[PDB]
């Protein structure tokens, strides 16, 4: 029945401390080992923690590991952080049925960028889909940081309520941040508004654009 | 160099049957436990199942109980993990993981393999133009499984092809644009390469402005 559970999300500036908590469920921390694995986007994870406090060679003492007995609990402090040390990050252990417990994971972004707005580019069905009588609206984000934007869809001013598809932001290849969002359609639907709307915001910032069947 | 490859992962129907195997080289297989970690994309980690250093004693997670088996072959060092009753939530990247000891840490993984359990059947993508320094580019939509790549190569100021999206049908679809001069519209032929091998697909569009 043990069970281990890890902040959603945890931010900082390079150069800071922070601190991802593994809070035991159902059982003792203290019982077993806890190991921490820093996993990329793309790859499988590595150690950074095991055995509560020891290091594997090569990983840098930024990377603690500690155990609250008290609270039953396990620590992951990472001080002097850099953007390198972007990733996800998971504890584990074991309970009494010998069984691999694993941590939800904690998402640790490093914010080394200045705030940049999203580039919103808004492309109407093409003739060719209508043709196969479909339409679907693409409105495409790009170039915002942090990743961090909601998407908002209006037909004739009133917000869209089905039908949309939108991506988990990601990072490019400039270290800025994308994401699409597709409104789905009928020909019938398209055709019966006078204008759609992709409303993207950003930190508190709405970048839209318009499309208006022809 | 340590070394764990999987193999053995693709696409099956809700209730179908898929095997796993795990080559392992360079160290002594037969001395380590063996450990079988999956994550779902886009989610946590989640251990699947482990067998001990000589297969004496197997254990697995409560959801995959009656329906998993892993076994291993120390003589011509593999791991398998034999898959009943699939269901759409087994659907990860199943990792290959030596621990150092029953109690160790996962020091050694794998590559993974993609086992995808999904009633949608693989589907070809319909390819749209996104006609329009302007932005043009092609839609590529409904189609499974993945990847697709998007090439244009008719010169561009910039390139852009978008992570696909998952829809609600369980149909993924991918945007990619690129950024060109708003007067050479009307003059260059601007042409996506679009490429689905796991349909056979392959899609050369022109892209012009509407």
């Amino acid at each position: 029945n043990f069970m281990l559970t890890q902040p959603h999300s945890v931010s900082e500036s390079p150069g800071k401390t922070v601190t991802i908590s593994c809070t035991g469920s159902s059982g003792s921390i203290a019982s077993n080992y806890v190991q921490w694995y820093q996993q990329r986007p793309g790859s499988a994870p590595t150690t950074v923690i095991y055995e509560d406090n020891q290091r594997p060679s090569g990983v840098p003492d930024r990377f603690s590991g500690s155990i609250d007995s008290s609270s039953n609990s396990a620590s992951l402090t990472i001080s002097g952080l850099k953007t390198e040390d972007e990733a996800d990050y998971y504890c584990q252990s074991y309970d009494s049925s010998n069984h691999v417990v694993f941590g939800g994971g904690t998402k640790l972004t490093v914010l080394g960028q200045p705030k940049a707005a999203p580039s919103v580019t808004l492309f109407p069905p093409s003739s060719e889909e209508l043709q196969a009588n479909k339409a679907t609206l693409v409105c495409l984000i790009s170039d915002f940081y942090p990743g961090a934007v909601t998407v908002a869809w209006k037909a004739d001013s009133s917000p869209v309520k089905a039908g949309v598809e939108t991506t988990t932001p990601s990072k490019q290849s400039n270290n800025k941040y994308a994401a699409s969002s597709y409104l789905s359609l009928t020909p019938e639907q398209w055709k019966s508004h006078r204008s759609y709307s992709c409303q993207v915001t950003h930190e508190g910032s709405t970048v839209e654009k318009t499309v208006a069947p022809t | 160099e340590v070394q764990l490859v999987e193999s053995g992962g693709g696409l099956v129907q809700p209730g179908g049957s898929l095997r796993l195997s795990c080559a392992a080289s360079g160290f002594t297989f037969s001395s380590y436990w063996m450990n079988w970690v999956r994550q779902a994309p886009g989610k946590g980690l989640e251990w699947v199942a482990n067998i001990k250093q000589d297969g004496s004693e197997k254990y697995y997670v409560d959801s995959v109980k009656g329906r998993f088996t892993i076994s291993r072959d120390n003589a011509k060092n593999s791991l398998f993990l034999q898959m009943n009753s699939l269901r759409a939530e087994d659907t990860a990247v199943y990792y290959c993981a030596r621990v150092w000891w029953l109690r160790g840490s996962f020091d050694y993984w794998g590559q993974g393999t993609l086992v995808t359990v999904s009633s949608a059947s693989t589907k070809g993508p319909s390819v749209f133009p996104l006609a329009p320094t302007a932005a043009l580019g092609c839609l590529v939509k409904d189609y499974f499984p993945e990847p697709v790549t998007v090439s244009w190569n008719a010169l561009t100021s910039g390139v852009h092809t978008f992570p696909a999206v998952l829809q609600s049908s369980g149909l993924y679809s991918l945007s990619s644009v690129v950024t060109v001069p708003s007067s050479s519209l009307g003059t260059q032929t601007y042409i996506c390469n679009v490429n689905h091998k796991p349909s056979n697909t392959k899609v050369d569009k022109k892209v012009e402005p509407k």
